[PDB]
């Protein structure tokens, strides 16, 4: 599918980062077998952290490398699967997936931010 | 298809009979299981005693002095859908007359459904000595002829009227 | 004269200049000859070499005195451009606008842009470009920029009068080049490419020819102004009937009664996604995507044990089939219409409300899908032939020679073109011998005959070519098309499956001495001859739909494929491509927009399909019913003149009869000569009494009153006979009374008649066979003869007794001898037909025979894949493995010629056909398993049948039934050939009443305030409120609605109310004002019957709806209200005048009803008697079938329109098994099997679907009739 992210995302020292993911699916969300999959890599070659996960619901896994920081801001009826990050930390620096199946929707989505934290 | 048709009330004695005992499923592409049980009440009492039951194409006959040796099955064959559940008596006698109950228990088999139905259908058979004409078949018989004969007469009456009349023109001429 | 050429100077400037300010200082039409874009006339003579492509004077002196210059090409045709600088730079006299001029007269400029325009509509094709298109398409745009460019400096851009900007269609050329260049630089790609499509229409304005074909176009369409209001008034009114009746009636289910975990109906509809779910709790049938439509009466659908019916749930369809707004009933309505799938609706309505509501489909298709296109039709036809009346009106106003002398002596005509003639008939003869079951012996013979055959004919054209000269012999077009088919002949020799069959096409060489083919010929010739323009614009519309349509929803048929396809696949018919999509268009002209309908609105929206859908089917329609009449009219009137004699040159076979004539009456008078060398008052009296009573009154009204209940006593025959003893016995003795009646009138009229005048008629004769055939079953009956197979077969004949109705009732008796008329002319279209079809018949067979096999797994009915079991032994292999499995074919397919035949039936009447185009473009080969869409291209095939044997047959057919009933009607005195003498009387008392002069005003009363409401009553202004008050009612009887809050039924219930009060206040003040003279016009009394009908209608649902329980009944009477609305008729005198022609129409309508209705019943009697215990699948089920009279009757009346009349013949053609069981048991009945008879089944349905078109013929011609005579009287 369509997924719309930013390629790249600066973000200011301790002010709240809005991850923008929405993707352009035909078919209705529907709830009960809607899936969200948001990892985190440092790299492009590097380990994907699962952070956040919609399978029935929103699970938030968290992370001590995110420590409470980790909130939900779409709405996937409306397409949106955003997240985002209070009070960003310079370590939160890397690349952030947004994975999305959305049946009976054959493909999957797959969308991908570079979050750089400026001074 | 299916026909749900009466049985003869009228049996005559010495001979065979044939009870109708026909219930067609409401939709025909259902499929379904059916197993029957016939009852029958004697003149004389007040009391409706089981005679005999089918069910997985073989017949069970009740310990019956008026029954036993005399009863076969003319019903639906091969299948587990009967729809025709009708018996045949070969030799009628005067213990034979009465009313009959057929309880048809068929049970429906839906997408994730299943439906346990049940049906009755009562039955009275007259044993007599001589088979009764209709009263049907013996007024047709008779409003046909006398339909006939009223249609000829008119008709015969009118062209002695008209031979009569263009006889005396013929003369006037 | 020719010497007035003269190159434009400056000096010719000043003297136009100076003119005009004379003119100025002071302070017509021009030559059409001369007029812009036509071609100089022959009396100017040649052009100097030195004035062409050159600025020239004004030639017309109408536009002499303004600033104007002419230009020449080499081919003489006149430019009219502006002497006013262009944007005020360029000058005529400067080089640039010189060079400008240059470039935009020629021919080379033309050819490039048509060039460049057919090569982007070929680019437009492609649904994913590759990387080097934008390369090609920025080389497209600067073409274009080109050419705007030369034009905006050679004539100007706004600012003069024969500039740029003035010719509408440079606007086009204008909106695309901004399109381009404006949406290049700001970057829906869909959009673009639907903004880029417009580059197609271009085509439009370089061919030459295609204006004007375009403005004809548009005035057809002005001239069908008042049908299309009464199209919409009609099917408006139709819509609110059948919202009132069938309101919330599609959406009721069988929902289970026993629910556990205490459930509930509310609370399960909201918990329900998945058809999965809901089938657990609504009752589907097998492999049906919606649930099963239940009613609450006895004549309704109904629900299995344990399932009851309820109100519940979407509407099937995906939710688009329903009466429950305006909005789906005003579509409801156009489909019935047009009759698209109304079948479908029409069985899911009487599912769902019960079988007496098909009066409503009676009325609807009787009076809207006949009437209505009969309306448009003819006012099609009046435009197309006032343009061509107007047309031709203005139009008006040594050895070596030795041997080839012999050789050319060889050739002689009585013989050696019979001979060819003969060859070809047994050629064609031969070649339809194919079959699939063949053993190699025939295909051995077969191909010996075919090689004999064409090495023969390859002689022929050898033996001619060295006869005349090869420069002599190609000159005849005949002798060409020989040579091709000659050479193709000898390449398949050297040498696909098509090529065997290009073969068939030198049947056509019979149209030498073949009249009626010769008009066939002559019509497919003119279709790209005289009427090619015509023919090139329609092949354009449908391209641009094509591509138009792929662009718009091909994407939207692959991301939302799972909307519309349980295997998230494509289905069979989409827009993904350039090719389904313009086959999604073909099936649109031929008439199935629905079901592609409901796929497009599932996938990319209801609002784009359903503009796109309806445009499509107006502009498509529109053109190829103007190419269907230019071509009828044509080949009728203009083609034929008798110019030549018949055959001039004395044609070889008419040469060969004479030398026939000569020899074989020689012989025979020769050996008639050797063998004569070798050797009683009283019984005319008594005749005279028969005549008498015979020929009585009260002997006819007997004799058809016993033919009524003799006939009536047939329909009484059905499955349940054995429930009802008592009638049974009755009619079987009435069956013998009515022998022994009939008996006696035979005798009657022998005896009165005569055995010479009583044989010497039809209608006695044909009394004479029933009387006979129903006196041999009574005596059989009687001797003991009443279950021998030959008398059972014999007993059914009885459903002939009707036709003694014929000879009885004058309006049948008069159709019928026009039907008769009309049967020998029809005979010999007929025979073409059948050449025609056979050409294609063989075709299909050699395409497709044996190909339709497949290997399916029977339970589920899904052919396996081609991955496993691939192959004939495969499936025999899984056959004995899987139990359900089987190497089944289809029915209706083309293993030989004629169920070809059937196969072509079914495609030409577009019902059952794409079963069999699917079969024919998955068939891989023979004992070999389909795959989906493996021979894709088959599809052109069908279409190409389609065109031909569909388009142009009806042509002929139709441009022969013209001038049959047309010299039908001469020989008479041009009297109606419908209608009876009595009919005519009552025709002409109508015909007065639509034609009354102005009556005498109506008197004004002479009281003060009677006399204020006469002036006021009798005002335009109060007609005008009156109407505007009638359509207000219209649209609140619109708002309702299926669901509406009880709020909203009240405030209309109220508003309907007002208008009652309102209207009947009016009638109050008219009866006041008008006294008496208010029931002198009819209009006045129709108004007063249905405001009485209003109120007391009102008045009796209200009652029923409190004080009863009654729906049925109460929408019955609420349908009252209909009849305020029929009073818009009053003011519309267009629509006025249409409903006139009805009325004229309808005593002719009912004498063909009569006939019409009698066939039906008599095919009834038979369908019973046949096919009452048909297994119940395809168009036969528990509703639809051939069990009672009932049920007969509405199946019959689905197929007169041939609907769905494949489904119905289907179950017939089962006659072995595993298709059927010979040894069926019924219960309650003695008949057993449940197989059909497919010889029987299949001459029923032809003969009755060709009897119902030909009447349904007559009656259209009927309606032309009267509507042609209304509007030009
Ligand atoms: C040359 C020029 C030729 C003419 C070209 C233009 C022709 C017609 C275009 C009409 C425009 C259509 C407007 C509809 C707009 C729209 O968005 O429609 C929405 C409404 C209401 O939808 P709903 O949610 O109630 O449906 C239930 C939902 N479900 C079914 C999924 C369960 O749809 C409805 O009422 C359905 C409306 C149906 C209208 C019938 C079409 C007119 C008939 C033929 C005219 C002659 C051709
Ligand atoms: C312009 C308007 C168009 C008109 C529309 C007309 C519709 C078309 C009408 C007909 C369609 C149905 C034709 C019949 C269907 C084929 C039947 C079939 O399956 O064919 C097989 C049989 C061969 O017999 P067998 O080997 O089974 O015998 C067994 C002998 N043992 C056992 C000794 C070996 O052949 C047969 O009967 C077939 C021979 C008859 C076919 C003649 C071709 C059609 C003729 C024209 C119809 C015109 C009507 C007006
Ligand atoms: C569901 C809908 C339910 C609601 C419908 C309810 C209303 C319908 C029924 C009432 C029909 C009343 C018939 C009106 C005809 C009145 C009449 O008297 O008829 C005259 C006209 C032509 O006479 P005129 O107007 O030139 O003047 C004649 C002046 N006078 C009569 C003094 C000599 O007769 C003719 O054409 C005859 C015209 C026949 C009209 C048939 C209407 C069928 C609809
Ligand atoms: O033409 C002459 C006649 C026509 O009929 P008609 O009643 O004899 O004469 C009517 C005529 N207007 C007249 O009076 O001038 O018709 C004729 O004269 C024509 C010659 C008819 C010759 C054959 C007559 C057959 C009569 C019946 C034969 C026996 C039928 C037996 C039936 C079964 C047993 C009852
Ligand atoms: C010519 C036009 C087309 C033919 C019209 C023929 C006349 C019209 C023929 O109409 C037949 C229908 O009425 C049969 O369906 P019903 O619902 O009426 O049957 C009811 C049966 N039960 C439920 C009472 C037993
Ligand atoms: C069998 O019935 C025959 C009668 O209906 C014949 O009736 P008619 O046509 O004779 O009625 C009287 C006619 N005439 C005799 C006065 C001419
Ligand atoms: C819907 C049903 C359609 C009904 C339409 C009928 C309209 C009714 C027909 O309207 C025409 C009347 O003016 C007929 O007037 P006459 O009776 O004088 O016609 C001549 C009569 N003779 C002298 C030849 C006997
Ligand atoms: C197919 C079904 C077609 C149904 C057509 C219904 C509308 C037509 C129903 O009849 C309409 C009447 O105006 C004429 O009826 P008649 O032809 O019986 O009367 C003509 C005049 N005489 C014979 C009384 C003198
Ligand atoms: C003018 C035409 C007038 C006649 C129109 C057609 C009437 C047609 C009248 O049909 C009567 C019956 O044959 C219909 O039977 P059904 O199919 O409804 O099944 C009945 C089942 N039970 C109730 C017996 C169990
Ligand atoms: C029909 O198609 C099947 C597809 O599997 C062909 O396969 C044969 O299968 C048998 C047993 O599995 C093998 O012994 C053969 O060697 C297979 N054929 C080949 C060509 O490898 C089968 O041959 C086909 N039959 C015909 C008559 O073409
Ligand atoms: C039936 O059995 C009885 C008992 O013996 C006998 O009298 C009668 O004749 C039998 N009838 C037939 C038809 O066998
Ligand atoms: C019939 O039943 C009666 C019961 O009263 C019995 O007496 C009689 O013997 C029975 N007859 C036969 C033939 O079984
Ligand atoms: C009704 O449903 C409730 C579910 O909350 C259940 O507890 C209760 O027993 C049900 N009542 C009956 C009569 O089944
Ligand atoms: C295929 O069918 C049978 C099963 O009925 C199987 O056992 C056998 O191998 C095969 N028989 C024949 C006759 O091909």
């Amino acid at each position: 599918m369509e997924v719309t992210v930013p390629a790249t995302l600066n973000v200011l020292n301790g002010s709240d980062a809005r991850l923008p993911c929405t993707f352009n699916s035909c078919y209705t969300v529907n709830h009960k077998q809607f899936s969200l999959n948001w990892t985190y890599q440092e790299c492009n070659n590097c380990s994907e952290e699962m952070f956040l996960q919609f399978r029935m619901k929103i699970i938030n896994l968290k992370l001590e490398r995110f420590q409470d920081r980790v909130e939900f801001s779409g709405n996937p009826s409306k397409y949106d699967v955003s997240v985002m990050l209070r009070n960003v930390q310079p370590e939160d620096e890397g690349i952030y997936n947004c994975y999305i199946m959305n049946p009976p929707d054959r493909h999957r989505g797959h969308g991908k931010i570079h979050l750089q934290v400026l001074m | 298809g299916c026909v749900e048709v009466d049985s003869e009330t009228e049996a005559v004695y010495g001979m065979t009979f044939k009870i109708l005992c026909i219930s067609c499923k409401r939709r025909s592409e259902t499929n379904a299981e059916t197993f029957t049980e016939w009852t029958f009440r004697q003149k004389g009492t007040e009391e409706f005693v089981k005679i005999l039951r089918y069910e997985n194409e073989v017949l069970q006959l009740e310990e019956d002095e008026r029954f036993e040796g005399r009863v076969v099955w003319n019903g639906s064959r091969g299948t587990k859908d009967l729809q025709d559940l009708s018996i045949f008596i070969t030799n009628v006698t005067y213990n034979h007359s009465g009313d009959y109950e057929c309880h048809v228990y068929r049970l429906l088999f839906f997408e994730n459904y299943e439906h346990n139905t049940s049906v009755v259908k009562k039955i009275h058979i007259e044993v007599v000595d001589k088979a009764n004409r209709d009263m049907a078949s013996i007024v047709s018989e008779i409003m046909m002829y006398v339909l006939i004969v009223v249609l000829t007469i008119w008709l015969v009456a009118e062209m002695i009227y008209c031979y009569k009349k263009i006889a005396a023109a013929t003369e006037t001429a | 004269g020719p010497q007035s050429f003269v190159h434009f100077t400056k000096q010719s400037l000043a003297l136009i200049e100076q003119r005009i300010a004379e003119r100025k200082s002071k302070e017509p039409k021009p030559s059409s000859d001369l007029e812009a874009g036509k071609q100089l006339p022959f009396i100017y003579g040649d052009i100097p070499p030195g004035m062409v492509s050159e600025p020239l004077e004004d030639l017309d002196p109408y536009y002499a005195d303004k600033k104007t210059f002419i230009v020449l090409n080499k081919g003489k045709t006149i430019f009219r451009f502006n002497a006013t600088p262009a944007l005020y730079m360029l000058s005529p006299f400067s080089p640039l606008r010189r060079i400008s001029i240059k470039i935009l007269v020629h021919s080379l400029f033309s050819m490039l842009i048509m060039c460049t325009i057919l090569t982007n509509c070929i680019f437009m094709t492609m649904n994913n470009p590759p990387d080097w298109t934008k390369n090609v398409e920025y080389t497209f745009t600067g073409i274009y920029t080109f050419e705007s460019l030369v034009k905006i400096l050679a004539r100007g851009f706004c600012v003069g009068e024969f500039t740029f900007l003035r010719d509408p269609w440079n606007w086009l050329d204008f909106v695309v080049i901004v399109f381009a260049y404006l949406t290049e630089f700001v970057n829906n790609v869909s959009a673009l490419r639907t903004f880029r499509v417009l580059r197609a229409l271009k085509t439009i304005s370089v061919i030459p020819g295609l204006k004007t074909i375009v403005g004809a176009l548009i005035q057809s369409v002005k001239k069908l102004s008042d049908v299309m209001i009464l199209t919409v008034f009609c099917l408006s009114v139709f819509a609110l009937i059948g919202l009132q009746l069938f309101m919330g009636n599609l959406k009721h289910k069988c929902f289970r009664n026993s629910l556990e975990n205490n459930e509930t109906l509310e609370s399960i509809m909201n918990t329900l996604e998945s058809e999965e779910d809901f089938r657990k709790y609504f009752y589907y049938l097998e492999g049906s995507k919606d649930a099963l439509l239940c009613g609450f009466s006895t004549d309704s659908g109904q629900c299995p044990e344990g399932y009851t019916c309820v109100k519940i749930g979407r509407n099937p369809d995906y939710g688009y089939t329903s009466f429950d707004t305006f909005s789906w009933a005003f579509l409801a309505l156009f489909r019935l219409m047009t009759q698209d799938y109304w079948e479908n609706l029409y069985q899911q309505t009487l599912r769902a409300a019960g079988k007496t509501y098909m009066i409503f489909f009676v009325v609807v298709i009787f009076l809207g899908s006949f009437y209505l296109i009969n309306l448009i039709l003819a006012v099609v036809a009046m435009a197309y032939e006032e343009q061509n009346q107007a047309n031709i009106e203005e139009a008006k106003q040594p050895y070596w020679i030795k041997f080839k002398k012999c050789i050319y002596f060889i050739v002689m005509d009585p013989f050696v073109d019979l001979a060819i003639t003969i060859c070809i008939v047994l050629n064609t003869l031969f070649m339809a011998m194919e079959h699939h079951p063949m053993t190699e012996e025939f295909k051995n013979v077969l191909a010996i005959g075919n090689l004999v055959f064409t090495g023969i004919f390859a002689a022929e054209m050898v033996l001619k070519l060295i006869a005349m000269d090869p420069y002599e012999y190609f000159q005849v077009g005949w002798n060409i098309f020989d040579s091709l088919i000659v050479t193709l002949s000898l390449v398949e020799l050297f040498l696909l499956s098509v090529l065997r069959s290009f073969r068939l096409l030198r049947v056509f060489k019979l149209a030498k001495s073949w009249p009626t083919l010769n008009m066939l010929i002559k019509i497919i010739g003119n279709s790209v001859g005289a009427l090619g323009n015509l023919t090139l614009v329609l092949a354009i519309i449908v391209f641009i739909f094509a591509v138009v349509g792929m662009q718009l929803f091909g994407k939207s048929y692959k991301e939302c494929v799972c909307k519309i396809n349980d295997d998230c696949t494509l289905p069979r018919w989409h827009m993904n491509d350039f090719f389904h999509s313009f086959l999604i268009v073909f099936r649109v002209l031929c008439g199935e927009w629905i079901e592609t309908m409901w796929d497009c609105m599932e996938v990319a929206g209801q609002a784009m399909c359903l503009i796109v859908y309806m445009m499509v089917m107006v502009i498509g329609n529109l053109v190829v019913l103007n190419l269907f009449l230019a071509l009828l009219l044509s080949s009728f009137s203009s083609d034929n003149l008798t110019a030549i004699e018949e055959d001039p040159d004395a044609n070889n076979l008419q040469i060969a009869v004479t030398r026939i004539k000569k020899g074989i009456n020689y012989v025979k008078q020769t050996l008639r000569e050797f063998i004569l060398k070798a050797f009683g008052k009283i019984w005319w009296n008594i005749r005279k009494t028969c005549y008498k009573i015979v020929e009585h009154s009260w002997f006819e009204s007997f004799i058809v009153l016993m033919i009524l209940l003799s006939s009536g006593a047939l329909a009484f025959e059905d499955i349940y006979i054995e429930r009802k003893k008592t009638i049974k016995i009755i009619l079987e003795y009435a069956d013998k009374i009515f022998t022994y009646i009939f008996i006696l009138e035979m005798l009657l009229k022998w005896i009165a008649y005569g055995y010479k005048t009583y044989f010497t008629n039809a209608w006695c004769w044909l009394d004479f066979l029933i009387v006979d055939v129903s006196l041999v079953t009574l005596v059989a009956n009687t001797l003991g003869y009443s279950d021998l197979g030959p008398i059972k077969s014999l007993r059914t004949l009885r459903a002939l007794r009707p036709l003694r109705a014929l000879s009885r009732f004058e309006g049948m008796r008069v159709v019928v001898n026009a039907l008769i008329g009309a049967i020998p002319s029809i005979m010999n279209v007929l025979l073409v037909c059948l050449i025609f079809w056979l050409i294609f018949s063989i075709m299909g067979v050699n395409l497709f025979a044996g190909k339709f096999y497949e290997c399916i797994n029977t339970t589920d009915g899904s052919r396996f894949p081609a991955s496993q079991v691939p192959n004939r032994s495969e499936c025999f292999a899984l056959m004995n493995v899987s139990q359900n499995v089987r190497w089944k074919n289809l029915k209706v397919n083309f293993d030989n010629v004629g169920l070809g035949y059937l196969s072509l039936l079914q495609v030409a009447t577009f019902k059952g056909w794409t079963i069999i185009m699917y079969a024919a473009v998955d068939s891989v080969n023979v004992d070999k398993q389909p795959k989906y869409e493996y021979s894709l291209y088959m599809y052109i095939y069908f279409v190409v049948f389609i065109i031909f044997g569909s388009f142009f047959t009806l042509n002929l057919f139709i441009g022969v039934i013209i001038d049959n009933f047309n010299q039908q009607k001469k020989k008479l005195g041009g009297q109606d050939i419908f209608m009876t003498e009595e009919q005519k009387k009552y025709y002409n008392a109508m015909k007065k009443l639509g034609s009354k002069k102005p009556q005498k005003p109506i008197p004004r009363p002479g009281n003060k305030i009677q006399g204020c409401i006469f002036d006021l009553v009798t005002n335009q202004a109060f007609d005008i409120s009156i109407m505007v008050l009638i359509c207000l009612n219209m649209v609140t009887m619109m708002v309702e609605k299926e669901g509406q809050s009880q709020h909203m039924t009240e405030v209309l219930y109220w508003i309907n109310v007002v208008f009652i009060i309102l209207f009947t206040g009016e009638c109050v003040l008219k009866l006041i004002s008008l006294r008496h003279y208010y029931f002198t016009v009819g209009w006045n009394i129709f108004d007063f019957v249905v405001v009485i009908i209003s109120i007391v209608g009102m008045f009796l649902a209200d009652l029923i709806e409190t004080y009863f329980v009654s729906p049925t009944l109460f929408r019955v009477i609420r349908l009252a209200r209909i009849g305020r609305i029929l009073r818009l008729v009053k003011g519309a005198k267009g629509i006025r005048t249409l409903l006139f022609a009805l009325m004229m129409s309808l005593p002719a309508l009912f004498n063909i009803g009569l006939l019409l209705f009698l066939v039906m019943f008599i095919y009834a009697i038979f369908g019973m008697s046949n096919f009452a215990y048909v297994k119940k699948e395809d168009g036969i089920n528990d509703m639809f079938n051939f069990e009672t009279f009932g049920n007969s009757m509405i199946c019959l009346f689905q197929i007169t329109t041939s609907a769905g009349w494949d489904g119905l013949l289907a179950p017939i053609l089962n006659s072995k098994p595993p298709d059927c069981d010979p040894k069926k048991v019924h219960p309650g009945s003695s008949v057993e099997g449940d197989c059909g008879n497919p010889s029987v089944g299949i001459f029923y349905f032809v003969s009755y679907i060709i009897i119902s078109f030909l009447v349904v013929v007559n009656m259209y011609i009927a309606v032309i009739l009267e509507n042609f005579s209304v509007a030009t009287e």
